[PDB]
């Protein structure tokens, strides 16, 4: 009758992965985990503590999303996410979004301040600025490490 | 593909996904991450959230499966998960995580890994990739 | 919005739904007529394509949730057509049509009306805006 | 063990819809039904009957989809459709269409001839043309009837 909290940085792994890039992936997973728990602890409602969760998580350049992203065919980046909360379900998300520092944050912001659910590429891009959120070139969001992962899938192709 | 379910104290529960997508995708492309029942989904008995195969988990409409199991085959949160892994995935890979508005929490999946953890006021904590 | 759902002699169900979404939406809206399992569905048992308010269908899962009672409440097509019109929409407005895989056809609406045709081989047909 | 068929144009009725409005509405309706119980009669794959059938709805432009589709904020038209066969449960949808003269079929390609489930804007437009079906200006998406009902809107908030 507690509080309880998952959270995930993907299915699909590498079984070529080195020992030392599988701690960090824990130690990241851990953090993560851990700013949940004390924002369980100190009463934040359920909705608040997946955003903020997952806010540590796109900002973390491990796993595939915010910064870290995997890439386009072009090279580039698009990213996308959702929220929901149970009660009411209630309902958020965003896809094409180019310079959105934290994609999470603005689906939760569709979900609030729009009377929409679901708002996309440009339109999302429009709202990110209408909503002040921080945003930032492209660039940012890529990584040296995608950057080969792509090289290596187009080869695969 | 990130995400995080949560219950709080009060019994409510949520669940939030996101993710740059499929590596190498074609321009535009949109996957289950931002498909509410499918990569999300968060009812008042429960919170999911998926990673995996996008087609398999969209086709699969993934998380809203495991509530569905829960409200119509009362089934408890740790069957739901289980049910829907091994019996609704058909070949496609995809994992999910999920939070019970009893307070439970559950992990699954059918590919060779899933990096994760979860932790339940219990003192209950733990934190994976294999197994 | 429109939309179209059949089950051929094949007993295969397909669904279509197209459509210009909500007037004065916001650019790069998105309803639930291009999502899966939202305002289109089609399995084994059945073929669904929904209208009305987007963001009511996609919190409802709509399409998705007539497969879904029918395979876990059993229910017959105009049964779940109508169980997910009722418990469903919460104050949204919405309508949907369905086939089954046995050749049966619903409609199914919480709206004043909606433009809706349908037939049977055994050559029933009917074409609707109010009742 | 036989056919069955339905169509609709919408949810929502005009509660005053005059006799004349719903006599075109009731054929249209009647016309893309018979194209679909002849398909179905000679034994026509459901999966191809449903694109048939949608792409005479989005031709017309009495319905909102193709021409005759609502309009943004901006007057302009995006358009969005998808497509599921229930056998394999096979998907194909898309979002955020311009110039796309019948974007059910759109979809079916996504379907059909990508990797994808799921294609959108510029991308979509992109496979659009990768797969060279029909496309026109965005204009031809707009008729007066819509731009008079949008001018209405936008005043009533
Ligand atoms: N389903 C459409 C509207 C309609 O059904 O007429 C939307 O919400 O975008
Ligand atoms: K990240
Ligand atoms: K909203
Ligand atoms: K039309
Ligand atoms: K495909």
């Amino acid at each position: 009758g507690g509080w309880a909290i998952a959270v995930h940085g993907g299915a699909g792994v590498d079984p070529t992965l080195p020992l030392e890039r599988q701690e960090e992936a824990k130690q990241l997973l851990t953090r993560c985990l851990n700013l949940g728990i004390s924002a369980l602890n100190s009463n934040v409602p359920a909705i608040d503590v997946v955003e903020l969760v997952v806010r540590e998580l796109e900002t973390d350049p491990l796993f595939n999303s915010g910064r870290g992203s995997a890439l386009t065919e072009k090279g580039t980046v698009e990213m996308e996410a959702s929220i929901m909360d149970g009660p009411k379900r209630r309902c958020g998300a965003v896809s094409g979004l180019t310079t959105v520092k934290n994609p999470i944050s603005l689906a939760r912001l569709v979900m609030d301040k729009s009377p929409h659910s679901y708002i996309a590429f440009s339109g999302a891009e429009d709202f990110a600025r209408q909503q002040g959120v921080e945003v930032v070139d492209n660039e940012y969001f890529v990584t040296p490490d995608n950057v080969g992962m792509l090289k290596l899938a187009k080869e695969a192709n | 593909t990130v995400g995080c379910v949560v219950v709080d104290r009060e019994g409510r529960c949520a669940a939030a996904t996101s993710t740059g997508g499929l590596m190498n995708k074609m321009t535009g492309r949109i996957g289950d991450s931002p498909l509410i029942g499918a990569g999300t989904y968060a009812c008042d008995v429960c919170g999911v959230s998926c990673t995996g195969e996008g087609e398999a988990i969209i086709r699969g409409t993934l998380a809203r499966e495991v509530a569905a199991v829960m409200e119509y085959k009362g089934l408890k949160l740790h069957q739901a998960v289980d049910f829907v892994i091994k019996h609704r995935l058909d070949e496609g890979k995809a994992g999910l995580i999920a939070v019970s508005n009893t307070g439970e929490v559950a992990c699954g999946f059918n590919c060779n890994g899933m990096f994760r953890a979860c932790a339940t006021e219990d003192g209950f904590m733990e934190v994976a990739i294999w197994d």
